[PDB]
């Protein structure tokens, strides 16, 4: 499997984040930042060419 | 406190350095931090404080 976890939803508005909620309502969440994608950069360069 | 009488240390209050995230916005820890900040700066309670607490 690869990306089939994310094919279970709509690919238009994809985003990744996680949270856990305490008993009193204190919510702590982690939103990782997307690193550079060499494949996507090369695809964009190829489209520009 | 008196002008001539000294004490072991001027400041008795601990200061919270790490852990702000887990402390609630209106929890008791935040209010106690405010009270400690007031006590350090020279504020004093209006109500009397017993010599031995109850």
């Amino acid at each position: 499997m690869l990306l089939e976890p994310l094919l279970s939803g709509d690919p238009r508005m994809t985003q990744l984040a996680i949270q856990y909620q305490q008993y009193n309502g204190r919510t702590f969440n982690v939103i990782p930042e997307m690193p550079g994608s060499v494949i996507a950069d090369c695809v964009q360069l190829t489209a520009e060419v | 406190a008196r002008s001539a009488q000294p004490v072991t240390r001027l400041d008795q209050c601990y200061h919270l350095r790490w852990g702000a995230q887990y402390v609630g916005e209106d929890s008791l820890t935040y209010r106690l931090g405010v009270l400690s900040l007031l006590a350090t700066n020279g504020y004093q309670l209006a109500r009397p404080i017993p010599k031995q607490l109850t």
